[PDB]
């Protein structure tokens, strides 16, 4: 593993987390759209939500939130809308670790330059 | 083996000094059960009088009142480890506290006087 | 100690920060002290009821494994996931020792479990809200402890834990499944050991009626518990496999090791008192030394 | 609103009730262990009405009922901020006490003090 | 409790039927009035296996300076009646 | 099943 | 009173102290309450239980789950 | 009573309910049980209590007080005048930490109606309270058990002495 | 009680020490008082220091809760060694030892926590992303003034 | 074994220990002194609805007449709703 | 009440067995209705994306 | 309990001692019966050395031996009952406890909700009042006038008379009560 | 304030005049009236401070004091009752005459314009104490403890009627307001910090902390329950109300002269903590207790914090009425077994059932309960030694682990445990001690209800 690696073998090749993204987002990449956040600040505002839920992904918590709130008392049918909030949270942590494995192989491009 | 220790005792059972004993030692066990004895038959005998309506006057336990309330200071002898160590323990700490809270606050006024310590919202001091 | 000592005094000291999240938050030297002294918690006293011997001690220790838990997700700042651990704990603990009572008062206050036996033969309703709430400790899936302690796990694999914090709470959990297994092997299993006057009552409603409602709390309240509240914290769902399932691994794999460890004492065989088992049925020496060394050098420098 | 605020404070009431009632000479008169556990039983069916709408709303109250006495700038206002901590745990804590009073209630049978037991419980 | 209180003739089949039991009894020769020692000649370990035949029958403890004296049915059951409390 | 007498301080006072 | 159960119907044999008796009688001693605790072995309560029949306890009850919530 | 210029409240701005499912929530169907047999007898007991209050009505006043001359005005030596300086400033200091208890129930209620995003509608009373805590803190702080005008005076004195060397 | 049998001063003599043992009602032989140090100690008789749990249980005692009999000498820190407070019973396991295997344990857990601090044990994961300049809008900050712009971009 | 002087005091002993329980059971006539839900339904009314109309009363008129004391938490406020107190619609979600 | 039994089996009674039976099998039923009707304690999401075979050009590809 | 202890413990007494604590230590140990019947005629295995031991130095040395095995191999928690001390009723029922010199305090209002009792507990203090002045003359003459004296009190000698110090024995109040 | 003053006074041929059967019934409903007519101090619609006449003013820390004076002679005259049936009429009516007496000058030093006439009444105490004491204490020490009562609080004195002559030829009247308003600083002079150590050291020997503590467990032991109620509960606090009056001529120099009073109160009291944990007199435990209850606020009025001074007040009433309380227990307990060691009389829950629930309430008191007073008193003064210097509080943090300790070792010392069944003279209490006990315990309950009252002169 990552964890496996890290200790005991170079940490030169290997990234560490708390200076992640350590390389400007420039190099490799022509240009990178910017996640364009379909949760306005308003209706984020006005939902109230605790900014540890503030995400990038947010979009389907309110609707989630909303859906819960129409559906009460029956939260057995709620489930649907937290499985596409969990699916937009994958894809939250499919950018992080897409971003961790960008990291990882361009300290390997730093390394192989060097 | 199991070592001794004086928060955790030898027992009793497995003390070497009960297995060589000496009929001196013997004799000194019998006359601690004859004078348990004797003050168990007074205590009982003075438990089972019905003309008894008081309680029991325990000698003993007056006289470890007594010792540990009046005797002290008629038993002071002043030595000199009793009259250092009895000052340490009386003196040091209160000094030792001077410094601590002496530091302390020399270490706020400064910072209270040269503007470094910020009271934000205190308004209850 | 089933009110007090096990479901509503003692998740306090987690109720005080859950209460509160927003000092503990910015804050990062505290929450990994929190965790820390939490995750030594738990393995203490997940060491200490390997080998315990009182009922009422092992599932005293099982309340303080779970409460140094709480104090491990609440230093890894998650502490309506720690309050969910509340929440979903005092059902099946509280159940725990008022099975462990009717046991008490059904064999005459015979507190230790070297005799007391046979209980799924003797008293069928007792045994089986001791194995709903033994199993809702354990972690069976989707009880009342699986809606907590599984994402519990979950948070403990994804976050920035320390690795022996990693190392000492998958340990300690999977010596939960071992002292689940003590009781399950010692009190409902094996051939019986009470003293043989046998006056069994537990025909009264009084008594069959309270152990009915924390059963159907038990079955009933992670789920309506964990559905009805709303997304509080950020859930994370995306692991590997192999440390999805850990809890269920490292529960049916403490369930097989105590089954080899226990089943070795039916066989004939010598027992050997090993330092290791000096330290978990003693109490890890805590209270003969600390219990005897502070009072008497306080009470020593208190006369002298 | 209105509702929310009273069913917090009739949990506290119903409470306070146990206690009210062993003070006077009723104590000697009615069954105490199953009318703590009615009382409890009672707390517990109150105390599902702002779990419900809590359930259903979210709303988190902060209720200063008694402003006690002031002193300075410090006020120490009597208050009751009930949300998913507080109004959880006292849905939680009242069903397993309305247990913990209907398994006393068997358990404690030879204690001839159950009174003051379950006063002490309250 | 929920234990039922215990009778002298109780007391005494529940020590005679612990007392049968035993290996080296002939429940023929066993009565109430017998001594270990000198009426059916037993050994220093079979009355001390007596005591704790009655520790784990009754559930409670016997200390070793009664359990000693202790040498006969008889004043088993008068000992363990006096000190369980019964009135007959 | 004939009851015991429990004794009792005096709680008249 | 209480009858009290006759002492002829514990035996020795069917219980784990009838091994335990004669592998220590191939020591060459007996066990002298060897009749006195066959009550835990040998009657109602004679044969082991196991880890299926505590903990998967009703489980041929509760293989119930119906398919009929259409 | 309820006084909106020194508690501003919002209103309140809860959405209409429109539930989805057929099933009806059971906590209005309960609310309004609960109003048809607790508020309304609630409510007649209110009626008698304010038209009792109504007919047997008076009214009391509250106290104003006439400003004497300050300290400041006021000689040192002529212990009446300082009398009357000491309390004219007692009185302040008590309206005064009653001032900053009435911003400090403005924080609470604001960041009670704002929640966990309390931090962009509770800027405004953030700077009001730390505007009101700069000022008590200039004012009565660190004046000793014991506090005076004259105390105040010298403290007042010290921090205008300070800003005159700094300026 | 009068002021002979009242303690007072130290046994210089043995038949001021065998009087003494008279008064305390113990044996003679068995009378070691405290050293002589100035301590306010006196004639008053040195009992080994064994608490009460170290006496016999099952035997019936005078003081009951004290487990001691009446005339017996109460030993001057039996208020330290009564039932409630600290015990001196026989550990099954010696205090050297145990004091090695407690401490032990706490300075390994304590440098196996620094060792887990050393390696903090993160998942192959990068920081969890927020939006609208990090929420410096909602972190608390002045509107009027321009945040400063990070953007996290998609992948 | 037994020495028949402490079997004499203990035979003695224990027969008076029999009489003085004996003597400590009670006669029959000895202390002297001088439907179906119907209790919950009497304990519904005279304990949670009486209770709920003083505090209802306190909480109602001398409670929330006082100000900010009963503060509501602000209630979540979605896309596609519409507050009835000013009548505005929130605009939906992209 | 139960006429305690020496050293044998208690005459067992049908509400507490079947009692006990119930509550047992209950637990087993809602174990596996739940079970069945979401197996996500085992499956969670689809699968973790594992790095090792993700393609560079999806990745974004470090210059030369 | 009932009886007293000596001044000294014999080497019988001892020997029974350490097998007490063996075959309590032991089941605290074998937790399973025929464990603990395997390990007990095991134990008679080990006492068969100390049968016709002739010397008493050799066996005070293998009673060191075994007392230094015993505490070498004993449970860290034994066997405890419910009545016996350290355990986990030991004097848990003290609430009843209250002794029979405090019925003398009561209101005569609950000394008539009494009426028998109370008139047969005036009828044991007469047979108190009328047995004392015997009694405490009974043990100044069976008093040996010799430097030993032993614990255990005498019987009643004299017939109609009864036990001398009697009451303490007599009026406990029961260990278990209800 | 006369209202107050003059019937307390016209109590004497009440006492005089009146049978012999009848001097306790009309002495306690008429000193009962006498509390209930000076509730009439709490009068204070405004911060104008009431002045009635030029001899005596009325003070909000005063108050709760006055009432705590006219509050505590009819409980110290209940509890003389049982301890004097069996003295003669005109020694008991001169018990009663120099406890109403004691309750006269008590009032009127409570109630001084003029801090010599606060020096006349406040050492016109030490006649009738050392009356109480020396007469009808019931052990040998009480002539040992009377001098070292009379000669410690006599040795302070001296030298505050040297500092208060000398204040008063120096700036002019001795009025307490007066010489609030028109005072000037106090220069840093060596002269001015011997004035200092001169004007204060009488109320820190009345306050009892380490140097000078070792008058009042004397003084408790050997007293009887009305002296040592009046020398735990009020007079004690006498110097406390001259402590916190002194000050106000003298705030500059307390900023440095503040720190050994402060250190010798704070280690005085983690040692008087550590002392009742071995203690065999349980007299002389709540004596201990009271010198760590006074260190607390010889800390608190030696720092000149408002908040020091409310958590001093409240402190003030609140160890009070619970050592009142625990004295009039240990009392009780004395009278049942006719000696005060804890060891010897253990188990009395299992023949008191509701002396229990007060000794409950008096040592759940003294370990301070939070809706109570004490821990009320104890925060405050908690937070404002905080506000002194950062690092106090782990001594006042073992202070508070000791106090409980001690608290609760004389409740399992005294209440639980096996009950010792070797006396039959432990009598049923009386319904004089169970409604004394009341009347302690319910102004306890209510001044936690109104705490309105009690916050003393700095808000
Ligand atoms: C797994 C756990 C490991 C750790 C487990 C515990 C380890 C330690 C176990 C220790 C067990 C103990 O040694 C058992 C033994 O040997 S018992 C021998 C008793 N046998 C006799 O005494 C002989 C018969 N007696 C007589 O013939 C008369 O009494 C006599 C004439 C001698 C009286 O003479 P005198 O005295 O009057």
């Amino acid at each position: 593993a990552h964890l496996t690696r890290r200790y005991l073998w170079d940490a030169s090749v290997e990234p560490d987390p708390e200076k992640i993204p350590s390389f400007p987002p420039d190099l490799g990449f022509p240009e990178r759209k910017e996640r364009v956040m379909v949760a306005t600040q308003q209706e984020m505002m006005d939902a109230q939500l605790t900014l540890q839920q503030r995400d990038y992904c947010a979009h389907y918590l309110i609707r989630l939130l909303k859906c819960k709130r129409d559906s009460f008392p029956n939260f057995l049918a709620c489930k649907h809308e937290q499985h596409d909030w969990d699916y937009c949270e994958h894809l939250d942590y499919v950018k992080r670790m897409k971003e961790f494995e960008r990291e990882r192989r361009l300290l390997q491009r730093k390394k192989r330059r060097a | 083996k199991y070592k001794p220790a004086p928060l955790a005792t030898l027992p009793s059972t497995l003390d070497p000094a009960e297995y060589d004993v000496s009929p001196e030692t013997r004799r000194a066990q019998v006359e601690r059960l004859s004078i348990r004895a004797r003050l168990k038959r007074e205590y009982l005998l003075q438990y089972n009088d019905p003309k008894r309506v008081s309680h029991i006057e325990d000698p003993a336990l007056i006289r470890w009142t007594y010792a540990r309330s009046a005797n002290i200071y008629p038993n002071f002898r002043p030595t000199p480890k009793n009259s250092l160590l009895g000052a340490v323990a009386g003196f040091g700490p209160l000094i030792f506290w001077y410094y601590v809270f002496k530091t302390d606050r020399d270490r706020k006024e400064r910072l209270i006087q040269e503007g470094k310590l910020d009271r934000k919202f205190n308004i209850s001091y | 100690s089933a009110l007090l000592h096990s479901s509503t005094m003692v998740v306090a000291g987690i109720f005080l920060l859950v209460r509160f999240h927003p000092l503990t938050t910015n804050n990062n030297f505290i929450l990994t002290t929190m965790l820390c002294l939490g995750a030594l918690t738990t393995l203490f006293t997940a060491i200490c009821a390997l080998t315990q011997n009182d009922i009422k001690k092992i599932i005293a220790f099982s309340t303080s494994s779970q409460l140094g838990l709480m104090m491990v997700t609440l230093g890894m700042n998650q502490p309506h996931l720690a309050f969910l651990h509340i929440c979903t704990h005092a059902f099946f603990k509280a159940m725990l020792f008022m099975c462990s009572g009717s046991i008490i008062h059904s064999l005459a206050d015979e507190q230790d479990i070297r005799k007391m036996g046979n209980i799924t033969k003797i008293m069928p309703f007792t045994s089986s809200c001791l194995v709903i709430g033994s199993l809702a400790l354990t972690g069976m899936p989707f009880l009342t402890g699986f809606y907590s302690k599984d994402l519990i796990i979950e948070a403990i694999n994804t976050c920035n834990t320390n690795a022996w914090a990693l190392l000492i709470t998958l340990i300690a959990t999977s010596m939960t499944a071992m002292y689940s297994m003590r009781i399950i092997y010692f009190v409902t299993m094996t051939k019986p050991r009470f003293p043989p006057l046998i006056s069994i009552n537990e025909n009264d409603p009084d008594l069959m009626n309270p152990i009915k409602r924390l059963a159907f709390g038990s079955i009933f309240a992670g789920f309506v518990i964990s559905y009805n509240i709303p997304p509080t914290s950020i859930p994370v769902l995306t692991m590997p496999w192999f440390l999805k399932t850990t809890a269920l691994i490292i529960s049916v794999l403490g369930f097989l090791i105590a089954l080899e460890l226990n089943n070795l004492t039916m066989k004939l065989s010598m027992n050997k008192a090993n330092p290791y088992s000096s330290f978990s049925t003693l109490l890890g020496f805590f209270p003969s030394i600390i219990h005897r060394i502070t009072p008497m050098k306080s009470l020593n420098l208190s006369l002298k | 609103m209105n509702i929310f605020t009273t069913s917090i404070l009739l949990i506290f009431i119903l409470l306070l009730s146990p206690i009210l009632i062993s003070m006077s000479n009723l104590i000697k008169h009615i069954n105490f262990p199953l009318y703590t556990t009615t009382s409890i039983k009672f707390s517990f069916i109150i105390s599902l009405l702002p779990l419900l709408m809590f359930f259903h709303n979210n709303m988190e109250y902060m209720i200063t009922t008694w402003h006690w006495v002031t002193m300075n700038s410090m006020e120490l206002k009597m208050s009751f901020k009930t949300d998913f901590f507080s109004i959880l745990f006292t849905s939680v804590a009242l069903f397993v006490t309305w247990s913990i009073m209907q398994f006393s209630s068997w358990y404690m049978h030879s204690d001839p003090n159950i009174n003051r037991f379950i006063k002490y419980l309250t | 409790s929920d234990a039922p209180p215990l009778t002298l003739d109780g007391i005494k089949d529940r020590v005679l039927y612990v007392l049968k039991l035993y290996d080296k009894i002939d429940p023929e020769k066993l009565s109430v009035n017998s001594h270990f020692m000198k009426d059916l000649g037993l050994d220093s370990l079979d009355q001390v296996e007596i005591i704790m035949a009655m520790e784990d029958e009754f559930g409670f403890e016997i200390p070793d300076i009664d359990a000693e004296k202790l040498m006969c049915p008889q004043e088993i059951v008068d000992y363990i009646a006096d000190k369980k409390d019964v009135y007959e | 099943g004939k009851r015991l007498f429990v004794v009792k301080p005096s709680l008249y006072y | 009173k209480m009858e009290l159960p006759d002492y002829r119907q514990w035996k020795i044999e069917g219980t784990p102290l009838e091994t335990v008796q004669k592998k220590l009688a191939a020591r060459g001693l007996r066990d002298p309450w060897a009749r006195n605790e066959a009550w835990r072995y040998m009657g109602g309560f004679a044969g082991n239980i196991t880890f299926p029949s505590v903990i998967l306890k009703g489980f041929k009850w509760g293989f119930a789950a119906f398919v009929v919530a259409l | 009573s309820w006084d909106k210029d020194v508690y501003p409240e919002p209103p309140s701005r809860t959405p209409a309910p429109s539930p989805q499912t057929s099933l009806p929530n059971p906590i209005t169907y309960l609310t309004k049980a609960y109003d048809l047999v607790v508020d309304w007898p609630v409510t007649l007991v209110r009626e008698f209590i304010e038209r009792q209050h109504a007919k047997n009505r008076t009214y009391y006043y509250h106290r104003q007080y006439r400003r004497v001359p300050d300290i400041t005005e006021c000689k040192e030596g002529d212990v009446l005048c300082i009398y009357e300086a000491e309390m004219q400033w007692r009185r302040d200091f008590k309206v005064d930490q009653e001032i900053m208890n009435i911003i400090q129930e403005r924080l609470k209620a604001c960041q009670q109606r704002e929640g966990e995003n309390y931090q962009q509608n509770c800027a405004k009373e953030l700077e009001q309270f730390t505007k009101v805590t700069k000022a008590y803190q200039d004012r009565y702080l660190d004046l000793g058990a014991y506090y005076s005008a004259r105390k105040c005076l010298a403290k007042q004195k010290q921090r205008m002495l300070e800003e005159r060397k700094a300026a | 009680m009068t002021k002979d049998m009242l303690p007072g001063s130290y046994p210089r003599t043995p038949e001021e020490r065998a009087a003494a043992a008279k008064k305390y009602n113990m044996r003679v032989e068995d009378y070691e008082p405290y050293p002589d140090d100035g301590m306010g100690y006196g004639d008053y008789p040195m009992l080994p220091n064994r608490s009460q749990h170290e006496r016999d249980p099952w035997y019936q005692w005078d003081h009951s809760e004290l487990r001691m009999n009446w005339g017996e000498p109460i030993h001057w820190d039996l208020d330290m060694y009564i039932r409630n407070r600290v015990d001196t019973s026989p550990t099954p396991v010696s205090w050297d030892v145990m004091c090695k295997h407690l401490f032990g344990f706490v300075a390994f857990m304590v440098f196996m926590f620094w060792v887990g601090h050393v390696f903090p044990s993160y998942q192959p994961v990068g920081p969890k992303q927020y939006p609208y300049n990090n929420l410096y809008l909602e972190r608390g900050g002045d509107p009027t003034k321009e945040p400063e712009p990070v953007v996290h971009y998609d992948i | 074994g037994y020495t028949p002087d402490e079997k004499l005091r203990l035979q003695q002993l224990r027969e008076l220990r029999r009489r003085w329980l004996k003597d400590q059971e009670l006669s029959p006539r000895e202390p002297v002194l001088p439907f179906k839900a119907y209790r919950s339904s009497l304990f519904a009314v005279s304990h949670v609805l009486i209770p709920m109309w003083f505090v209802h009363y306190y909480v109602k008129y001398h409670m929330a007449t006082k100000p900010y004391t009963i503060v509501s938490s602000k209630p979540r406020i979605f896309p596609g709703d519409t507050i009835l107190e000013t009548g505005e619609v929130i605009p939906p979600m992209r | 009440h139960i006429q305690p039994r020496y050293r044998e089996f208690p005459q067992l009674t049908r509400s507490q067995v079947i009692q006990g039976e119930f509550l047992s099998s209950l637990m087993w039923f809602w174990i596996l209705w739940r079970f069945w009707h979401d197996s996500d304690a085992v499956l969670g999401h689809f699968s973790y994306p594992d790095p090792s075979q993700w393609t560079d050009e999806e990745l974004g590809i470090p210059p030369d | 309990a009932f009886c007293a202890p000596p001044a000294y413990l014999t080497h019988q007494q001892k020997v029974l001692r350490l097998y007490k604590r063996a075959l309590r230590h032991l089941e605290s140990w074998c937790i399973h019966r025929d464990k603990y019947r395997y390990f007990a005629c095991l134990m008679r295995a080990r006492f068969e050395e100390h049968k016709n031991e002739k010397d008493m130095m050799r066996a005070t040395q293998l009673l060191r031996e075994a007392e230094e095995e015993f505490w070498q191999n004993q449970h860290p928690q034994p066997y405890i009952f419910p009545d016996s001390p350290g355990g986990t009723s030991f004097e848990r029922y003290e609430c009843y406890k209250v002794p029979e010199w405090c019925l003398d305090y009561w209101h005569p209002s609950e000394k008539a909700m009494y009426p028998d009792y109370f008139s047969k507990r005036e009828q044991w203090k007469k047979l108190r009042m009328e047995s004392w002045d015997r009694e405490v003359k009974q043990l100044q003459e069976e008093t040996s006038p010799d430097g030993i004296m032993t614990e255990a009190l005498p019987p009643a000698r004299r017939e109609g008379d009864l036990p001398p110090l009697w009451w303490h024995i007599v009026t406990r109040p029961r260990e278990r009560p209800t | 304030m006369l209202k107050i003053i003059l019937p307390s006074l016209m109590l004497l041929p009440l006492t005089w005049l009146s049978s012999p059967k009848k001097t306790w019934t009309n002495v306690t409903s008429y000193s009962f009236l006498i509390s209930l007519t000076s509730l009439t101090l709490l009068w204070q619609t405004d911060e104008n401070y009431k002045n009635f006449s030029n001899m005596f003013s009325s003070d909000p820390l005063s108050t709760p004091l006055i009432i705590l004076t006219a509050w505590l002679l009819p409980l110290m005259l209940m509890a003389s009752q049982n301890h004097l049936k069996k003295d003669n009429n005109v020694l008991q009516k001169l018990y009663i005459s120099m406890l109403i007496s004691l309750q006269i000058l008590l009032i009127m030093t409570f109630s001084a314009t003029e801090l010599i006439m606060f020096y006349i009444l406040f050492e016109a105490t030490l006649i009738p104490t050392l009356i109480i004491i020396t007469r009808w204490g019931n052990q040998t020490e009480r002539l040992n403890a009377g001098i070292y009562f009379l000669f410690y609080t006599l040795i302070g004195s001296i030298p505050l009627l040297i500092a208060l002559i000398l204040i008063q030829n120096h700036v002019g009247t001795l009025n307490l307001m007066i010489l609030s308003f028109t005072t000037h600083t106090l220069d840093a002079s060596w002269s001015n910090n011997l004035l200092w150590l001169a004007c204060m050291m009488a109320f820190l020997i009345k306050m009892p902390l380490y140097g000078v503590h070792l008058w009042l467990p004397k003084a408790h032991v050997e007293a009887p329950i009305a002296g040592s109620m009046i020398l735990a509960a009020i007079l004690l606090k006498l110097g406390s109300y001259g402590m916190i009056r002194i000050s106000i001529i003298l705030d500059p120099l307390t900023k440095y002269m503040a720190y050994p009073f402060i250190l010798l109160s704070l280690w005085g009291m983690i040692m008087t903590s550590s002392i009742c944990l071995r203690q065999t007199d349980l007299k002389s435990l709540i004596a201990y207790s009271s010198v760590s209850h006074m260190a607390l606020v010889i800390a608190s009025i030696m720092i000149q914090t408002p908040w020091s001074f409310m958590g001093a007040t409240m402190l003030m009433i609140a160890h009070g009425l619970t050592s009142s309380l625990l004295f009039c227990l240990a009392n009780s307990n004395y009278e049942r077994i006719h000696s005060r060691t804890m060891i010897m009389a253990r188990g009395l829950q299992m023949v008191f059932p509701l002396m229990a629930t007060w000794w409950l309430m008096a040592s759940l008191a003294n370990l301070a309960l939070p809706p109570s007073i004490n821990l009320m008193g104890e925060l405050f003064i908690t937070m404002s030694l905080f506000s002194w210097s950062n690092f106090t509080i782990i001594l006042m943090g073992i202070n508070i682990i000791i106090t409980g300790m001690y608290s609760m070792y004389m409740i399992i010392t005294t209440q639980r445990g096996k009950l010792t069944n070797h006396m039959i003279n432990l009598q049923p209490s009386h319904t004089r001690e169970l409604t004394l006990m009341a009347l302690h315990m319910i102004p306890l309950i209510l001044l936690t209800t109104s705490p309105k009252l009690i916050t003393g002169l700095t808000m």
